């Protein structure tokens, strides 16, 4: 019944839950009450089946042997990343449609171009992300070259996300 | 697209309920937390979600209804229940709120207006049109389209004429059912949600009209709206025939004169 | 019958101009209308036209009957 | 006594009104 | 307006011939007296007028061939004949003229393209199209409607496309038959002249489709171009149930109404 | 081969033949090679089954006790004119020798001066005739208010038809004009 | 022997009813 | 439900083209011929008097 109590319980419980999906979560950075996601292909948007609260969080990659999990088992569906876990940030939509949540890895440009300087060049080929706002839609070009657009309910947040995402792309990561 | 896990298959009931809490109740915008009804819609969605998805992921979970579900949720996450109402009395206030929400639906007809598409709910009961409750600041045709798509899996974008409709007020509940024609009897209609729709079938509109004119049957709303419906099928069938005669004409005139 | 008298008719000329009227009588060479309204303006109680100048014809209404 | 569901239930815009990525 | 008697009932043969000569030959415009071939057409219509009407009014009159009728006419009225050629040689010149005259006909199909109406005159015994010779300054369509309306008693003014036809030449004679469908089988068919055609019938386009591929007048020489049309027409009708669908549906999504 | 001989024969035989249909014909006044008939009805023109040489002729009606003969139509139509009955008072006649069927086209012509004597029951239902020519069609409103339109093949005769009929309407019989 | 036609030269010269003027006394 | 690819004609000037997409408000064509060819043609239902369809992509 106290606003300060409820916000702490929201942050702590959101972290507790997201950690059960991405165990490498370290700190919640941003959150918005509602967000709808569309995927772009065939020169028109397609509304995907994810809808709910959106969270941007920091991830723990101090470990260097970190290898990603796997699913227990045409190009419409996204590519789930494999190989070394070197993604500093994560975006997730906690879905109200079905049990599957929306995940987007966020790796800064510096960490990526630094990852280039590695002999095998065998780990999964990536691309620097991009982010844009246009007529209240937040479009993202992912590492896997897939491109998505996010419609966030709260208007003030539409700008926020962008800047934050842009921030997370441009700068070196710490704290 | 980072790989995530599936804790719902392996968490205790308590942690699954916490997950549903962050998904449906904890993070909604302020207006959805303004009244007991506004949040009870989210409780309802969470209970449906539990029944349809997480209970079938972890068969160790019990079978809950929305009442038991609300009990357990307010048990595990007390900080979300902001009011001093028994969740049961809150449920009666929820039903009372639903009682007066406008309902938009669609009388759906075969291109040959011989049969009309009706459905019955889980408690088989009677038959009626695909219909649903209106949402927040939504046009009646958007509501009709959305609700018939959820109830049947069919989009009525081009088929709805915003002026052909029937309006009936029964118990403050404002019913508006549009009239549509030219949908294929071919299409396989599946509901978007299970435990909602019992059956979806075409009915012979002539035989159904004779049947509703019974001595005393098996129907809701359609019996109340039958004469405007029949009138609609009369104007539509008659208009199809007149389009036939018209076509015969224009082709013959273009024969008398020279098209080439 | 061979006659389509009373049918509501709309015809077009070379520049997409459209004439609307009631069919008075028709033969292979000529077409007669009554109360013809013109797209670009003007009414006429009787309008006689030759099939040479017609680029398309379409029908709107049946006779009141 | 006005509406049902979430206040954001029907707010998502249709794809035909959305901007092109262009990057 | 004025009560006129019917002399044909009681009048002698010579004077009935005189009546016919006034009606058909004596007063024609000069354009129709230019050659023997032109005037012989008026002789022909006059003879038919005698057989179909005058012989009916006075049964005491003789049956007259075109040759005999021509004889009696040139004997009773010698001033309407200004060529010194024998009428029986003039008839062969006449036939030399009627063999280079174009001819239009019609392929008559029901809604079901099962049946196609053909006709059989008394002498030929082999079935053929309904057709006839062209007149002066006449559209091929108007021609076809006129002769088909004559032989079969049916107005085709609203059933003919100037583009659905097929033409071949026999011996300098330019034929041309259109292709029509949707004729009602129910409506009766009768020649406008009682003594021209014996029977007008149709059987299934398939029942004798390939009876002619043993190797039926003229239709065989154009069965293949006709066959293409009938099959195209059936599947284009099954298509016709669909094009309407698409059209009206696209129209409802816009402000077409 | 003579033009004058054939002209004489044409006029003479035309008289001999028309006489057997109208026994009161007295003199051929005009003749044109071909004419087609339309009847006006339902505010529309309707091509009639009449086609052939057209002739306007004078009639002998000096006998004031002759009644027009009675002939049954025998029906060999959709719309047929009223065959005139009663006393023969009609000075002029028009006829089309039909090429289509054996029924010839017939119009009686009477001056206005004759029909306005009704003053001082009548067997007649006669109204002054009218004639006008426009767009090469010769339109006539008859004594019984039927409206016909005659289309003459030879164009310079079209006007010639009009000017004759009009004359026959304004003046009493004279034996004086072509 | 070509361009040949049959019947009367005036057989189809009569104009169609749709092209004729309306009388000025009806 | 989709009719993209049908051979289409529209009027006011007449445009012929292949149907790229249709919505209650807008109509798009490709290889539109002008009463001139154009690879992409955008038209609104406001400027359309009438529509006709003749040929299908089957
Ligand atoms: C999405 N989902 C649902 N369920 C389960 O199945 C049930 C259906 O879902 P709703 O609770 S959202 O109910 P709806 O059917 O959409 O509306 P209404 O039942 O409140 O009312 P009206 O039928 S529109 O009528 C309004 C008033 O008139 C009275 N009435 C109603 N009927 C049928 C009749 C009749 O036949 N004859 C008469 N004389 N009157 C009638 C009506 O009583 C009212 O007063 C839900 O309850 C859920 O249990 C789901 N289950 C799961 N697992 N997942 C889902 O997503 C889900
Ligand atoms: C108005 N009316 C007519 N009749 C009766 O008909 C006789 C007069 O003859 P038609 O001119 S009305 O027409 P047709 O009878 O069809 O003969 P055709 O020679 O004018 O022309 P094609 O048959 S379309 O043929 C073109 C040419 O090729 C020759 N040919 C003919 N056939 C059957 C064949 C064949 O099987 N195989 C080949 N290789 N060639 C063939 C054909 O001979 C011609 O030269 C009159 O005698 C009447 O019987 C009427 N009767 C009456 N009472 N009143 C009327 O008004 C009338
Ligand atoms: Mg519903």
């Amino acid at each position: 019944m106290s606003t300060e109590t409820l916000e702490i319980y929201r942050k702590a419980l959101n972290f507790n839950v997201i950690a059960r999906y991405d165990p490498k979560i370290k700190q919640l950075l941003f959150h918005t009450p509602h967000a709808t996601v569309y995927k772009w292909g065939d020169d028109n948007w397609n509304k995907l089946e994810y809808q709910g609260v959106l969270a941007i969080y920091l991830r723990d990659v101090g470990d260097k042997e970190a290898i990603l999990p796997e699913v227990s088992s045409e190009a419409n569906t996204p590519h789930v990343l494999t190989g070394h876990d070197i993604y500093n940030y994560g975006l997730i939509i906690m879905n109200r449609i079905n049990p599957d949540n929306f995940s987007l890895a966020i790796a800064p440009n510096s960490v990526l171009n630094k990852r280039k300087l590695f002999a095998p060049n065998r780990e999964e080929e990536l691309e620097p992300m991009k982010v844009e706002v246009r007529d209240d839609l937040v479009m993202i070009k992912t590492l896997k070259k897939e491109v998505y657009g996010i419609w966030v309910h709260t208007p003030e947040d539409r700008q926020n996300i962008y800047e934050l995402i842009k921030y997370l792309l441009e700068n070196e990561p710490t704290d | 697209s980072l790989p995530l896990l599936r804790p719902f298959e392996t968490v205790s009931l308590e942690n699954a309920v916490e997950d549903l809490v962050v998904r449906f109740i904890l993070n909604v915008p302020p207006e959805d937390l303004s009244t007991v009804e506004r949040v009870l819609f989210h409780f309802e969605e969470a209970s449906w979600f539990y029944t349809d998805f997480v209970k079938l992921m972890n068969p160790y979970l019990p079978n809950l209804s929305i009442k038991s579900f609300s009990k357990i949720v307010i048990d595990i996450c007390p900080l979300i229940w902001n009011w001093d109402i028994t969740p049961e009395n809150a449920l009666v206030k929820f039903s009372n709120y639903k009682k007066t929400i406008p309902v938009r639906g669609a009388a759906i007809f075969n291109d040959s207006l011989s049969k009309i598409l009706l459905l019955r709910g889980i408690n088989s009961k009677h038959w009626s049109f695909p219909r649903g409750k209106i949402g927040k600041d939504e046009d009646d045709v958007a509501c009709c389209i959305r609700e018939v798509k959820e109830q049947t899996g069919f989009d009525l974008t081009g088929f709805i004429d915003a002026d052909q409709y029937v309006e009936r007020n029964m118990n403050g509940k404002n019913f508006k059912i549009f009239l549509v024609k030219g949908v294929p009897e071919d299409f396989e209609f599946k509901p978007e949600h299970k435990n909602e729709i019992q059956a979806i079938e075409w009915k012979d509109f002539k035989k159904l009209s004779k049947a509703i004119t019974k001595n005393e049957a098996k129907v809701f709303l359609v019996n109340s709206m039958i004469r405007p419906l029949s009138l609609y099928v009369k104007n539509e069938k008659r208009a199809k025939d007149e389009n036939k005669l018209k076509l015969y004409a224009e082709e013959h005139l273009k024969s008398i004169l020279g098209l080439n | 019958m061979l006659n389509f008298k009373g049918y509501q008719i709309e015809i077009e000329l070379k520049d997409g101009k459209r004439i609307t009227g009631t069919l008075k009588q028709v033969s292979p060479k000529s077409l007669t209308l009554t109360d013809a309204v013109f797209q670009d303006g003007g009414v006429s109680p009787v309008f006689k036209i030759k099939a040479d100048k017609l680029y398309d014809l379409k029908v709107l209404k049946l006779p009141p009957n | 006594k006005c509406y049902a569901g979430a206040t954001f239930a029907t707010e998502a815009p249709q794809v035909t009104t959305l901007p092109k990525p262009s990057f």
